[PDB]
């Protein structure tokens, strides 16, 4: 509720530079074989990313600004992000935005979640009948309105190190109410924890939440075999939107190639 | 309009004319029909559970059930023909599928046949008053259904209970169950009723020996919300067949247009919907229910 990981360590805002990654299709239009322009809000091309790191105390969870849009390069082994917190006060004082994955699905709800200082989704005992299943992020919450279900998943939370080879890009934005998300998955060769090249992303969900958002929060999980909890390797990015102009080039099957930053 | 040398007499505003070849209208295929799709309304809200619901709260309790994220279609409930009392303010009851709303709440309770007249803008009483209050602007709906071969019991259903004193009027859609001795006097009560003292909250006679004044009516207000937040709930719409093959004007669920639909070969994207030409004109699209 209160107490916190005392076994955490904040790391200094390391920078690197994402060459053409973050380009979403701005619209569920086809197009082929042509090139078109766009006025929305893109990520700048060889813009700065700021690093950060989840592992056991290099464990970084700080909260971040919302206010134009954000990014996030989600690549791990252990599967440590669990979901997001979105809202402006993160308490019951304002209403928040919660996704979460429970390792069987993914759920999101909106309610007045008294968050505590240091919400996590852990998993405790992980050595025989780990069942792959969750095994507290609030305090309380009620008068809350939206709730969803998508497809389920599997997700394994067993405690490993080692390279990464999965990329789980994601955006996050606002639209008049509409809280818009695009998502993409491909596999990887671990450099710096930023892989390079162009790849373009799919829209994921359309949520009508409404809410007013100013900041965010990642959901680290934890481990052991909130205090004194251990967590494997993984390591992640963030962004920031900005009113970008940008060119789209559309193959013959709709699929977006290539980009210009104008 | 006799013949074609005639109109062009009047393009060239001429009696006699010239060999050649002269313009003089333009021909266009006028529509023959009408599409109009919209995919499936699955995911309804269980309207039917206030309704119909297997126990209702007291009326100075009342609950409130919220609506949204759904398609509710408030024509099943006026061609059911399940009530003894249906009445809309400000929209008819057949007029509503055609509104997007933002939040619909449904406050259910049981009461008797006389006090349903309450339960209205401008009224007062002991339900409008002390138990359960509307505004003045109510533009909602109001259903009864009487439920005396159901919720009546021997000897008094005292599960229903309702307030018949309070120191002060409740406000729009307030709920209070308090059970404060209503004072009168400057003595104080004592936690117990009787001189200048009473005990507010009292049971309902709910017999299956009833009158139609008295017998149990099951109650449900829909009250709608216009907000700035956009549009939760809506109601259907219709949809026919689809024609191929010939000049209609299109109605797709988020799309207009004209122009003659058919086959082709196009791969959309799963998350793609229609499609636009080089001049950002649109030349195809996907049917909402089937892909």
């Amino acid at each position: 509720q209160c107490v916190n990981l005392r076994t955490r360590t904040q790391l200094p805002p390391a920078y690197t530079n994402s060459f053409t990654r973050g380009v979403y299709y701005p619209d569920k239009v086809f197009r082929s074989s042509v090139l078109h322009s766009t006025q929305d809000l893109f990520l700048p091309f060889f813009s700065n990313v700021t690093w950060f790191h989840a592992i056991h105390k290099r464990f970084d969870n700080p909260v971040l600004p919302f206010n134009d849009g954000v990014y996030f390069a989600s690549t791990e082994k252990s599967n440590i992000i669990r979901g997001w917190i979105f809202g402006t006060t993160l308490d019951s004082k304002t209403q928040s935005l919660l996704i979460v994955n429970n390792a069987t699905n993914v759920v999101i709800k909106v309610c007045e979640f008294q968050f505590c200082n240091d919400p996590f989704l852990g998993v405790y005992y992980h050595k025989n009948n780990k069942s792959w299943m969750e095994s507290g992020v609030y305090s309380s919450a009620n008068n809350c309105t939206f709730e969803y279900v998508s497809q389920p998943f599997l997700m394994d939370l067993e405690g490993k190190q080692g390279n990464f080879k999965n990329l789980r890009e994601f955006v996050f934005k606002n639209i008049d109410g509409y809280f818009k998300i695009y998502s993409k998955h491909t596999p990887i060769n671990l450099v710096r924890d930023l892989p390079q090249g162009f790849s373009a992303l799919e829209p994921l969900v359309d949520l009508p939440i409404g809410i007013n958002i100013t900041r965010f929060q990642t959901l680290l999980a934890l481990h052991r075999s909130s205090s004194g909890w251990t967590a494997g390797a993984a390591a992640y990015y963030v962004g920031y939107l900005q009113p970008r102009t940008f060119l789209l080039k559309y193959n013959e099957n709709g699929t977006i190639t290539d980009a210009v930053d104008c | 309009a006799l013949d074609p040398l005639s109109e062009t007499k009047c393009t060239l505003k001429s009696f006699t004319v010239e060999k050649g070849i002269y313009q003089t209208s333009n021909f266009r295929v006028q529509p023959t029909e009408s599409i109009v799709r919209f995919p499936n309304i699955t995911n309804l809200c269980p309207f039917g559970e206030v309704f119909n619901a297997t126990r209702f709260a007291s009326v100075y309790a009342w609950n409130r059930k919220r609506i949204s994220n759904c398609v509710a279609d408030y024509s099943v409930l006026y061609n059911s023909a399940s009530f003894s009392t249906f009445k809309c303010y400000g929209v008819s009851p057949t007029k509503l599928n055609d509104l997007c709303f933002t939040n619909v709440y449904a406050d259910s309770f049981v009461i008797r046949g006389d006090e349903v007249r309450q339960i209205a803008p401008g009224q007062t009483g002991k339900i409008a008053d002390y138990n359960y209050k509307l505004p003045d602007d109510f533009t909602g709906c109001v259903i009864a259904w009487n439920s005396n071969n159901l919720d009546s019991k021997v000897g008094g259903n005292y599960n229903y209970r309702y307030r018949l004193f309070r120191k002060s009027n409740l406000k729009p859609f307030e709920r209070d169950i308090s059970t404060e001795i209503y004072q009168a006097g400057s003595k104080p009560c004592n936690g117990v009723e009787g001189f200048n003292c009473y005990f507010p909250l009292q049971s309902y006679g709910f017999q299956p020996t009833n009158g139609v004044g008295y017998q149990p009516y099951r109650v449900v207000v829909l009250s709608f919300e216009l907000l700035h937040a956009p549009a939760t709930v809506c109601g259907p719409k219709k949809s026919t067949n689809l024609v191929k093959n010939k000049c209609v004007n299109f109605n797709f669920n988020g799309l207009t247009g004209t122009g003659v639909l058919t086959e082709s070969n196009k791969k959309f994207l799963p998350f793609q919907q229609f499609g636009r030409d080089i001049a950002d004109t649109t030349d195809a699209v996907r049917d909402p229910q089937t892909l």
